[PDB]
């Protein structure tokens, strides 16, 4: 959203630093988040009632990052790059200090038990022949 | 914002463990010579 409240404020050095405007060059100016905002308006509308979880989301940003229109290619792009990091972070965690941080949650690793890959909650564009090794290193850390 | 959360908070105040652990072999020789403990 920092795109849009830029566009947003570029138009206050108009509204009273431009004398006059008409809604007609508002509404192309604004034309371009015509584009954007319903295409993630479907995400969380998407999340408001799949009452979705957890890593599970990150399927859904990945999913709907395939529609071809690039600008909502970047928008749930960047929007990637921060739960990436949350997950990448539980895994700093988890795998060399044997810390699973994950409360009230799944961040898909569920003695062996809490030591266990769930596979229900993983992303799609992960695969299990990974988090085995995953899981591998983790149990690893555990006994030492 | 930190790398290592929980991981590594231990880890600036476990160097005192290392000064208990000194501290505890110089626990012993009070016994084993000011005492002479074990030869009684």
């Amino acid at each position: 959203l920092q795109p849009y409240r830029q566009a947003l404020l570029d138009l206050e050095q108009e509204f009273l630093g431009d004398p006059h405007l008409s809604i007609s060059h508002v509404n192309y100016f604004l034309d371009q988040f015509q584009l954007l905002f319903p295409s993630v308006m479907v995400v969380v509308e998407q999340i408001k009632s799949q009452k979705i979880h957890g890593c599970q989301i990150l399927e859904t940003v990945y999913k709907h990052s395939c529609g071809g229109l690039p600008p909502v290619r970047s928008a749930l792009e960047k929007i990637l790059a921060v739960c990436h990091g949350v997950m990448y972070k539980q895994l700093s965690a988890w795998m060399l200090h044997g810390l699973l941080l994950d409360q009230h949650e799944e961040f898909f690793i569920k003695s062996l038990k809490q030591f266990s890959l769930r596979v229900e909650i993983l992303p799609s564009y992960i695969p299990v022949r990974v988090a085995e090794k995953i899981l591998f290193v983790g149990e690893s850390v555990q006994m030492f | 914002l930190l790398t290592l959360p929980v991981l590594m908070k231990r880890s600036i105040t476990a160097p005192l463990a290392a000064h208990i652990s000194l501290v505890n072999k110089a626990a012993v020789d009070y016994f084993f010579v000011e005492l002479h403990l074990e030869a009684h």
